[PDB]
């Protein structure tokens, strides 16, 4: 029964509240007696679980916040082709974009800093960039500053629109709470209209503007040569000369004669030789299919016309001999919980940040991305990163769904009340996997360190001694090499040089290999396996035993954050489910830290370098991974020791920031080890002699101060062991790849 | 001592000790610690009172 | 003095002078900068060393940047503890810490020029120090 | 094992009973004109030691404290 | 309540604190005056 | 109304806020004329 | 003893091995109407209309199933100590009074009459075999 259902005029929109804090909560409307009252502020702000309980309360202040987060992305998107407009060396940069460096940060003529702005490019003297957006700009068929300078008044006028849409609908049209439990309607819209439309529009794009501009430009015609857009639309003769498709019209569309347009929707399935990415018809069919596949499947469901499925059938005939009820009452759980929906929202969205991560690097689909090593570098650690926040996000949310909004009576002998009633199984066995994973991922690095420090190197597990070879993907990678031909026969090269086939090579640089898989990566894939396994381990136990416990039988009652339920049982520190979130992301920071160095020195050491005429690839490292890889030393000394002598010598030069921030970077690091080993009890002794000092002479603050909470000190010391852990290999990774 | 009057509590152990506190009300009673205070500044807990002994306090200022 | 030079005639500083690198817009920031430092003293290494003694042969350094410090720091911790003396005789406290009365804080920000004579009459007769006695103390 | 120990500062607001995991504590009649009840720590072999007797008690320090000791199974809170 | 935590018995001037301060004082001096050369 | 928008601008970050910017956009300005000043030069 | 077992199909986290070898625990209530009710050790569990009878591995799990119980409007739960040689002890509700309301015949235990300030320092106190809480 989809309806638009809304209140009129529920908030008015005056100043009275800025003025007044702690509006949002009643315990903190009181007053400031306390400084643990400001801290206690911001933890609280965006709690609206812990403002009202009225869950239309609850959803319009999420629905209105949305529109806000928006309004900060699309300034901050309009920010960066904004700045490609004024500062910047684009315009430059598409004349020679293997010879010219991208830039458009430019710092002013003050105190030592104009040596940010070194020679970079093109007469341009700025910072060199590694996001990529210079890239980006020519897929989408950008050429002149103009251009980009409508796009980015467009942005701003779109971020003052979602403004206005917060505004209006959070105090002038508030939707009730039926207009968000219609899932059956939402579902179908984002599909359709959002990802199906949206890839439909986009193709058209492609097909009219990026596909033929693209053609030229790679051809070797000059910038200015270049037609403008909807030059191409009114005057066709341009058009057919490049795709003689379009000459037939439409008519071959309407009349199912798809093969005329093989000119501009092809599967070849490769890279582009002239500029390293694939090929943009390649790209052009891809949005076409996507569109179709998506329309298609936003029509699964019901949404008031007695056509389609209804969710809550679909998962409860899913039942087995196993699962007792299978997935009954999963639909109430998440048609009556934000958080429920955000955990899973989160997760998959995490590890789909990570899956696109790994196959730009290897599908390179912008044109000459694959070159500018350093781009491609910080592109996948970027994504791979974020990925790995989100993941440890909605475990958190999926334990808050426990102890806040879990109802037994709903959940009753179904998948998730099964679940619960063997949790010691699940934990003791991964228990066990994580114990022999890392004796058998590590213990082999130990065996080959102690052995070669013993001058015993037939005994190591190296691919001259014992090796132990991955078979089995090296089994999967010859299928991905056939392909052309047999199986997948229309592609005429495969999706991937990674996989294997030939060498690419633009310019003297090198596109993309084949990834030869030894040794040394058998041991790094179980090492991530390792990793992965204990991640989950931590943030599995919090969602599993935040209800309860053998030792606390009621931890529901104390809440999802609440420090330790007693000195008592021995001791129970720690025992909530946030702080296995805390002690999760150390690990994911440690999982996810390997996983970008095993794509630095193997995509340096392998893939990536020089390559003559005659196809002698003269790699970065020089193949140093496969020897040298297998013991932990080498890392040490041919990764860490060797690639970051760019980093510290940046001094007197362009790069000397990365320098600061990398240095910078270990005393943050270093700095969040005074919260994690430390505790309170210590520090608000300390806090009381100074305060005696202040009474002593009369400055002595009425909000008395207190030291920071037991959750609170955690949670600082992760934020800096954190920041200041990514902020180094950051400078790392930039210096080291920009001056190679 | 008589309620409404600026008190100085003695007790150690205490988070007001060696400040000011008035008195709220008094107990006419064999109850040890019948004394009630109030303070501007609360303690660890925010509890902001507590009873106290007649012999832990001072006079400090007239009610 | 000590294993160092005058900072003019040391070939190592002239040196470093041709190739300056002008910090800021002025093209003539660096030629400018090592013409200051001329008056210093410079050490083998051609850079500048600067000498706390207290001499006033050499009282830029450190001695004439100290009392301005002072000056200017003190006008903040009076600053700070005259606004706070103000709110604790007011009714809500605790609220005038977060959101300030500016009317009562900028006449106070107003004065603080005059912050070492109100110290000196706190000192010798007033209330820069409270008693021993009626603060609180651990047992 | 864990000792509490329970002093003449109490004012009977029962705080600390309604908290304990394992009932260790008690009310019982104050004989004297103080009140009509004032808490008390029978089945001490029982106390955990979780302090959540501590964090009710609304005193300015403890009328009430648990001195740690002596293990044991009922203590250590240990299921098996 | 058994020892007072603030002490008390002295007088304003503060002689024998200032006699013994004052004699470190001079040394310092002292040591300052053959740095300058003075002596 | 006014009275609600001055009180928070007079609150603790936006007090901050616009009183750190403008000492620094002082240190920031005075050090774009006057470039270096490592001591005080004595005549 | 005598009740009904909350009906669930089982459940890891519940009794073990200390059971048999030392000091399970047990606990009854009886409710008029028959709802769910989340047990102490993950899960949850319907409950009959009389007498509903559950074992558990400790007395924490009993106190705080109670709470959950107090909820439902349910008063009257009773908690026992089941030695391996089969002796039980009703413990819970002592008397027929709760805990935190008084009754008359219970005596004060470990009460010090003067305050924490007033104990012994640990020096007046040593090799004598005395604590300074007593
Ligand atoms: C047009 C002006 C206007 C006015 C006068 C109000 C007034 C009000 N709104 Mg409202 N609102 C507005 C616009 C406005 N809003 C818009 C445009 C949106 C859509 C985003 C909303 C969405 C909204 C929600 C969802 C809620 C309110 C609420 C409120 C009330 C309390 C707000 C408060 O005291 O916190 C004042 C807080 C601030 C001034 C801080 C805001 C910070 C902004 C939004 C983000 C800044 C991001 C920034 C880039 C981060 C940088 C970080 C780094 C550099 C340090 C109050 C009546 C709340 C309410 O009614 O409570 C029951 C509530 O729940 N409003
Ligand atoms: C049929 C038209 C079509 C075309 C021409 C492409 C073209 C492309 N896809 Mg693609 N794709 C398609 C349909 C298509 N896709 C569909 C229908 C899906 C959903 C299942 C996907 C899902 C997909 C993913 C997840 C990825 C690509 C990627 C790519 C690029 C890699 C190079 C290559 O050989 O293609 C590969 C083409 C295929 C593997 C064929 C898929 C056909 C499916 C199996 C049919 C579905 C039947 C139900 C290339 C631009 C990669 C990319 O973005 O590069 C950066 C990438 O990671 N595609
Ligand atoms: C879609 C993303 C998303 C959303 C909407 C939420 C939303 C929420 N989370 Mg959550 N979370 C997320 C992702 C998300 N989280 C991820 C990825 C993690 C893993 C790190 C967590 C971990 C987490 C925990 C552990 C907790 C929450 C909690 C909450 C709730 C209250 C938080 C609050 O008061 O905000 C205000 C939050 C703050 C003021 C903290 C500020 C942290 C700063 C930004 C760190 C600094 C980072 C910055 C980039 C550093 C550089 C700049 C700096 C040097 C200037 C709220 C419902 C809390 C709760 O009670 O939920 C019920 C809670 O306990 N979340
Ligand atoms: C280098 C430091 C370090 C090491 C080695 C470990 C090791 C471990 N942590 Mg860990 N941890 C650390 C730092 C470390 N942690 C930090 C800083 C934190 C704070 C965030 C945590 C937080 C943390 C949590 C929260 C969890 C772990 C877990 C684990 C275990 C995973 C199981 C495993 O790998 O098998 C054991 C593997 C090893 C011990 C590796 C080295 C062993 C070598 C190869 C063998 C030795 C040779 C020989 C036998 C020596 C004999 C000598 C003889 C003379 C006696 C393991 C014991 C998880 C766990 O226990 O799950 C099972 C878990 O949940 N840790
Ligand atoms: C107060 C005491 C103190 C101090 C001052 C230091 C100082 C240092 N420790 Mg340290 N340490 C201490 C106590 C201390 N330690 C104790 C007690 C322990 C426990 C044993 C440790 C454990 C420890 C470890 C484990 C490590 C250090 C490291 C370091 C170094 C940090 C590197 C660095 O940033 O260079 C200083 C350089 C800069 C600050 C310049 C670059 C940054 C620019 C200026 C950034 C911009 C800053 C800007 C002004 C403010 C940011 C604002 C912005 C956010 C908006 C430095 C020498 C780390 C190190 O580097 O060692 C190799 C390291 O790994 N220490
Ligand atoms: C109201 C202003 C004010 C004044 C006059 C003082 C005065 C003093 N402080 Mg204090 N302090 C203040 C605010 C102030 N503090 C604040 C806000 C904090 C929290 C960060 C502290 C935290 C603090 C510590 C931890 C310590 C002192 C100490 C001291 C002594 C000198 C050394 C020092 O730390 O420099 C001042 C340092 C600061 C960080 C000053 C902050 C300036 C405020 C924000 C300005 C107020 C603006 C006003 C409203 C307009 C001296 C008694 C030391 C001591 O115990 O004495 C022996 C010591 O160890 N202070
Ligand atoms: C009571 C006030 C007072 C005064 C006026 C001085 C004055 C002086 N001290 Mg001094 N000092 C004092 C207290 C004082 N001190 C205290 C309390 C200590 C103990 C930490 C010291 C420890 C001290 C050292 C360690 C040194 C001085 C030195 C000096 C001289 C610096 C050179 C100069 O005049 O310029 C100067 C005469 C320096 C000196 O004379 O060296 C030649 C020197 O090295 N002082
Ligand atoms: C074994 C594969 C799961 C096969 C599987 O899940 O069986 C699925 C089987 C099906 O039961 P039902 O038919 O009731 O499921 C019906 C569904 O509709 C309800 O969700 O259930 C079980 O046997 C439970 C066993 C779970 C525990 C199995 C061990 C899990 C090991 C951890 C995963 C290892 C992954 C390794 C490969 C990457
Ligand atoms: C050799 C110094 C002998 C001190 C002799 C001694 O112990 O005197 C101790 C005496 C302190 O006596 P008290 O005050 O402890 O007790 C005396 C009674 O009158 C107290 O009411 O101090 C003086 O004589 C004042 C002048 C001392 C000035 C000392 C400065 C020395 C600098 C050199
Ligand atoms: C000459 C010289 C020198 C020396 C110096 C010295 C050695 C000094 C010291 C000094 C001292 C040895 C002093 C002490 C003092 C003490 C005190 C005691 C302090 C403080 C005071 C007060 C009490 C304060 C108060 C206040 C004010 C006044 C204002 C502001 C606020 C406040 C509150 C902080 C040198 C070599 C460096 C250099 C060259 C020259
Ligand atoms: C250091 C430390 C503290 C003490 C840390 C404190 C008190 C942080 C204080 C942060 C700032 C400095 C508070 C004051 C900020 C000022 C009000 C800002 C002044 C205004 C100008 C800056 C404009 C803990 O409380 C703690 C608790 C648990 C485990 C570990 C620790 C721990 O390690
Ligand atoms: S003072 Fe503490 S122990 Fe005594 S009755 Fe109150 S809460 Fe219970």
């Amino acid at each position: 029964k989809a309806r638009v259902i809304v209140d009129k005029d529920p908030v008015p929109t005056s100043f009275e509240k800025w003025a007044q804090p702690g509006h949002f909560d009643r315990t903190l409307a009181r007053g400031p007696k306390t400084t643990t009252w400001i801290w206690n502020l911001h933890a609280l702000a965006h709690d609206f679980d812990t403002h009202t309980s009225d869950l239309e309360d609850i959803s319009r202040k999420i629905f209105a916040a949305h529109f806000g987060h928006l309004a900060v992305v699309t300034i901050w998107l309009s920010g960066m082709i904004f700045h490609g407009a004024k500062f910047s060396n684009y315009e430059a940069w598409l004349s020679d974009p293997l010879n010219v460096r991208p830039s458009a940060q430019v710092v002013w003529p003050i105190v030592g800093q104009d040596i940010l702005n070194g020679d970079v490019g093109g007469g341009f003297h700025g910072i060199q960039i590694t996001s990529g957006l210079f890239q980006v700009w020519r897929g989408w068929g950008i050429t002149n500053s103009f251009q980009l300078y409508c796009t980015a008044i467009g942005g701003l006028v779109l971020a003052g629109l979602f403004l206005f849409a917060g505004w209006f609908h959070y105090h002038k049209r508030a939707p009730k709470l039926e207009w968000f439990q219609n899932v059956e309607s939402m579902l179908n819209h984002h599909l359709q209209v959002l990802l199906g439309c949206g890839s439909l529009g986009w193709a058209g794009h492609l097909i009219h503007v990026s596909a033929p501009i693209n053609k030229l430009m790679d051809a070797g015609v000059a910038v200015k040569d270049i037609p403008l857009p909807h030059e191409f639309i009114l005057n066709k003769s341009l058009l057919i000369d490049l795709f003689p498709g379009f000459a037939a019209g439409l008519t071959p569309f309407f009349t199912l004669n798809w093969g005329q347009y093989a000119d501009f929707l092809t599967f070849k399935g490769g890279l582009n030789p002239v500029t390293g990415g694939l090929w943009m018809t390649d790209i052009a069919h891809h949005h076409l299919a996507i569109a179709v596949v998506f329309i298609i499947a936003g029509h699964q469901y019901r949404t008031n016309w007695g056509i389609g499925h209804s969710i809550k059938e679909i998962l409860e005939n899913h039942k087995g001999p196993f699962t007792g009820e299978g997935h009954k009452g999963l639909y109430e759980n998440l048609t009556t919980s934000w958080h429920a929906q955000l955990a899973t929202n989160l997760a998959f969205l995490g590890s789909l940040t990570i899956i696109i991560a790994h196959h730009m690097y290897a599908m390179p689909p912008y044109p000459y991305l694959a070159t500018d090593y350093a781009t491609q570098l910080c592109i996948f650690t970027h994504h791979i990163w974020i990925g790995g926040f989100l993941i440890v996000g909605g475990a958190a949310h999926a334990a808050i769904f426990m102890v806040r909004d879990y109802d037994p009576v709903v959940n009753q002998n179904n998948v998730l009340d099964r679940v619960i009633r063997h949790r010691d199984a699940i934990i003791s066995h991964l228990n066990w996997v994580c114990i022999f994973l890392g004796f058998h991922s590590f213990g082999l690095y130990i065996h080959n360190d102690t052995m070669r420090a013993l001058g015993r190197p037939q005994d190591m597990f190296s691919d001259t001694a014992i090796q132990l070879q991955p078979v089995f993907a090296q089994w999967v990678q010859n299928l991905h090499t056939l392909a052309p031909g047999g199986t997948a026969p229309n592609a005429l090269e495969p999706v991937s040089y990674a996989f294997g086939g030939g060498v690419l090579a633009v310019g003297g640089k090198v596109a993309m290999m084949p990834i030869a898989l030894g040794t040394a990566d058998f041991l790094i894939h179980h090492i991530h396996a390792f990793t992965i396994h204990v991640t989950v381990l931590i943030l599995l136990k919090g969602v599993l035993f935040a209800r309860s416990s053998r030792l606390i039988p009621d931890k529901a009652n104390l809440g999802f954050r609440f420090p330790c339920d007693g000195p008592g049982r021995g001791g129970t520190c720690q025992v909530s489910g946030w702080d296995h979130v805390f002690l999760g992301l150390f690990w994911m920071y440690n999982s996810l830290s390997i996983v970008i160095f095993h794509f630095s020195w193997k995509m340096q050491s392998d893939v990536w370098g020089t390559v003559d005429a005659a196809g002698n690839v003269s790699h970065i490292t020089g193949g140093n991974f496969a020897q040298s890889a297998i013991t932990i030393n080498g890392w040490l000394r041919d990764f860490l020791w060797a690639q970051a002598s760019q980093v510290i010598n940046s001094y007197g030069s362009a790069l000397s920031a990365y320098g600061l921030m990398f240095l910078g970077a270990h005393f943050v690091w270093a700095f969040s080890l005074m919260f994690l080993f430390s505790g309170r009890g210590y520090w608000q002794e300390l806090i009381e002699s100074i305060v005696w000092a202040h009474n002593k002479l009369k400055v002595a603050p009425a909000i008395q101060p207190r030291a920071l909470s037991i959750t609170q000190g955690r949670a600082v010391g992760v934020a800096h062991y954190l920041l200041g852990g990514i902020a180094t290999t950051w400078a790392f990774f930039h210096a080291h790849i920009l001056s190679v | 001592v008589q309620r409404g009057s600026k008190v100085r509590i003695l007790r150690p152990e205490s988070y007001w000790f060696q400040d000011v506190g008035t008195v709220a009300s008094v107990d006419q009673s064999g109850i040890k610690y019948p004394v009630i205070v109030r303070f501007d500044k609360v303690n660890y807990a925010g509890i902001n009172t507590n009873n106290f002994a007649v012999d832990e306090l001072i006079e400090v200022e007239a009610p | 003095g000590a294993d160092l030079t005058p900072c003019a005639e040391n070939p190592a500083f002239q040196a470093l002078a041709k190739n300056a690198r002008n910090t800021t817009a002025d093209p003539q920031s660096g030629q400018k900068r090592f013409e200051r430092y001329s008056q210093a003293l410079c050490g083998p290494e051609g850079y500048p060393h600067l000498i706390v003694d207290g001499r006033l042969d050499r009282a830029g350094d450190f001695l004439i940047p100290s009392i301005l410090f002072l000056y200017i720091a003190g006008w903040i911790g009076w600053v700070g503890r005259a606004y706070l003396q103000a709110i604790k005789k007011d009714s809500d406290t605790e609220q005038k810490e977060i959101q300030l009365d500016l009317g009562i804080a900028l006449p106070i920000i107003a004065t603080g020029f005059a912050w070492p004579a109100a110290a000196v009459k706190e000192l010798l007769s007033g209330e820069l120090t409270a008693k021993d006695s009626e603060i609180t103390v651990s047992p | 094992s864990h000792t509490v120990k329970i002093y003449d500062t109490c004012i009977g607001c029962t705080q600390c009973v309604r908290a304990c995991p394992t009932d260790v504590l008690e009310m019982v009649p104050w004989d004297g004109c103080k009140a009509a009840q004032v808490a008390s720590s029978p089945r001490t072999e029982d106390c955990v030691g979780c302090k959540r007797c501590e964090t009710a008690c609304p005193t300015d320090f403890l009328s009430i404290r648990v001195y740690l000791g002596a293990e044991t199974t009922r203590s250590m809170g240990l299921a098996y | 309540k058994i020892s007072p935590v603030a002490n008390t018995g002295a007088k304003p001037p503060y002689t024998f604190r200032t006699g013994w301060a004052l004699l470190l004082l001079a040394v310092n001096f002292l040591v300052a005056a053959y740095y300058f050369h003075i002596i | 109304q006014s009275s609600y928008l001055i009180k928070f601008i007079s609150t603790a970050p936006v007090a901050a806020t616009i009183w750190l910017t403008i000492t620094a956009g002082i240190l920031i300005e005075f050090n774009r004329f006057f470039p270096d000043l490592l001591f005080h030069p004595l005549p | 003893l005598s009740g009904k077992t909350p009906l669930f199909a089982g459940s890891t986290g519940g009794l073990l091995t200390k059971a048999v070898e030392e000091e399970k625990y047990a606990i009854t209530w009886t409710s008029p109407k028959a709802q769910v009710f989340e047990l102490p050790t993950g899960g949850a569990a319907t409950m009959h209309e009389g007498e509903n009878l559950l074992y558990i591995a400790r007395k924490e799990y009993g106190i705080a199933l109670g709470g959950q119980l107090r909820k439902f409007k349910i008063t009257n739960y009773k908690i026992y100590r089941i030695l391996p040689s089969g002796e039980t002890t009703f413990i819970h509700p002592a008397d027929g009074v709760f805990p935190e309301k008084v009754n008359a015949g219970r005596e004060k235990v470990r009460f010090n009459a003067r305050s924490i300030g007033e104990n012994p320092n640990p020096s007046q106190v040593k090799f004598s075999g005395k604590a300074t809480y007593d």
